[PDB]
């Protein structure tokens, strides 16, 4: 049957992890504050001609539980590392998420995608080059998204799948 | 003397039982008063008819969103939100009543009842009361929760007021 991909969405609180996932799954956006405990979703898609099943884990950004992440990081196959382009602290928080993933999986070769969300917003404090440089230093793709306009939403999840594919044939 | 309020809890419209709370007006008068007034509905709005949207066995039952009924709303009698009054009281064990929030100084109407000791919340959530009677009602609500807090039946405050 079709290949399943275990995707995990991580990042600081309020960056839009849930809005991105609910846009992908349900194709709508609401501007309400609904902080996540933990949610899981399934969706079948076609990527580069190949049908596959996305198993998406939407994790808590709630910073006090940073010691609770090891198990979902061991289980996950690929990580959508999300920050918001109007919040510089969320961009700085990205490094700690990547270091934690690499440490927990004891590997330099973990499929990840850096996602700069909320690009519909005028108050940008993280430049495109700033994030592109970081993604280049990580060796991973960078994609800008808006959960509100749906810009780049499919592209981010699909690219992460492409990154997992390039790893499982390695 | 500290005021007492009650919740009459229903499960899919069927009565379960009454929980009453002591409100620590002597330590946190402004937060206790917010909860008291919302339990009487005296400002034209409050807890009556709202649900417990998040129940996590082993930890807590959370409710109080009477404006959107889905965990994203609520409001205080002082405006949308009000400040953290103090953190004198701790989350010592089952039955503690404490304010939910979205960070410092964001108290609205949402609240939680502890079903265990949750000491990592000390100094972040304002404790302002405790279950007086009917803790077994709260224990009974737990089985309608889950690991992420989604409930399998609608757990509602069918009636509430001051005693
Ligand atoms: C890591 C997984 N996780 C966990 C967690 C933590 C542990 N341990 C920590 C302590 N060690 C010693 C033992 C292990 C074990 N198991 C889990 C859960 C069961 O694993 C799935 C929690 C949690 C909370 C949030 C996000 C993820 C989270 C979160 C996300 S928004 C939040 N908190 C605060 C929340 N704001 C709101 O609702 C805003 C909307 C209103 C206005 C809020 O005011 N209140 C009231 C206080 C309780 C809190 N809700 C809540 O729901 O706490 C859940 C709880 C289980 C107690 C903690
Ligand atoms: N303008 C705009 N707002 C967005 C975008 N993505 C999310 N938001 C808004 O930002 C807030 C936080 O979004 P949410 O997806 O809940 O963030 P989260 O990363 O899941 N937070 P948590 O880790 O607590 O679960 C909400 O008000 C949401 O509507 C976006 O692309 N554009
Ligand atoms: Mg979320």
């Amino acid at each position: 049957s079709m290949t399943e991909y275990k995707l995990v969405v991580v990042g600081a609180g309020d960056v839009g992890k849930s809005a991105l996932t609910i846009q992908l799954i349900q194709n709508h956006f609401v501007d309400e504050y609904d902080p996540t405990i933990e949610d899981s979703y399934r969706k079948q898609v076609v990527i580069d001609g190949e049908t596959c099943l996305l198993d998406i884990l939407d994790t808590a950004g709630q910073e006090e539980y940073s010691a609770m992440r090891d198990q979902y990081m061991r289980t996950g196959e690929g990580f959508l590392c999300v920050f918001a382009i109007n919040n510089t602290k969320s961009f700085e928080d990205i490094h700690h998420y990547r270091e934690q993933i690499k440490r927990v999986k004891d590997s330099e070769d973990v499929p990840m995608v850096l996602v700069g969300n909320k690009c519909d917003l005028p108050s940008r404090t993280v430049d495109t080059k700033q994030a592109q440089d970081l993604a280049r230093s990580y060796g991973i793709p960078f994609i800008e998204t808006s959960a509100k306009t749906r810009q780049g939403v499919d592209d981010a999840f699909y690219t992460l799948v492409r990154e997992i594919r390039k790893h499982k044939e390695k | 003397v500290n005021p007492t309020v009650f919740f009459d809890i229903a499960v899919d419209g069927e009565p379960l039982g009454r929980v009453s709370f002591e409100l620590f007006a002597d330590k946190v008068p402004k937060t206790a008063e917010n909860f008291r007034a919302l339990s009487t509905g005296e400002k034209g709005f409050g807890y009556k008819g709202s649900c417990f949207h998040r129940i996590i066995p082993g930890f807590m039952c959370q409710g109080g969103d009477f404006t959107r009924h889905n965990g994203t709303g609520g409001k205080s009698i002082y405006g949308e939100k009000f400040e953290d009054e103090n953190f004198i009281l701790k989350h010592t064990g089952p039955g503690i009543l404490s304010m939910a929030n979205a960070g410092p100084n964001t108290n609205g109407s949402q609240f939680f009842i502890c079903t265990a000791k949750t000491e990592w919340l000390d100094g972040k959530h304002v404790v302002f009361g405790k279950v007086k009677e009917g803790m077994n009602i709260v224990e009974a609500m737990e089985r309608f929760g889950s690991r992420n807090g989604k409930t399998s039946k609608k757990i509602t405050i069918a009636d509430c007021g001051q005693l």
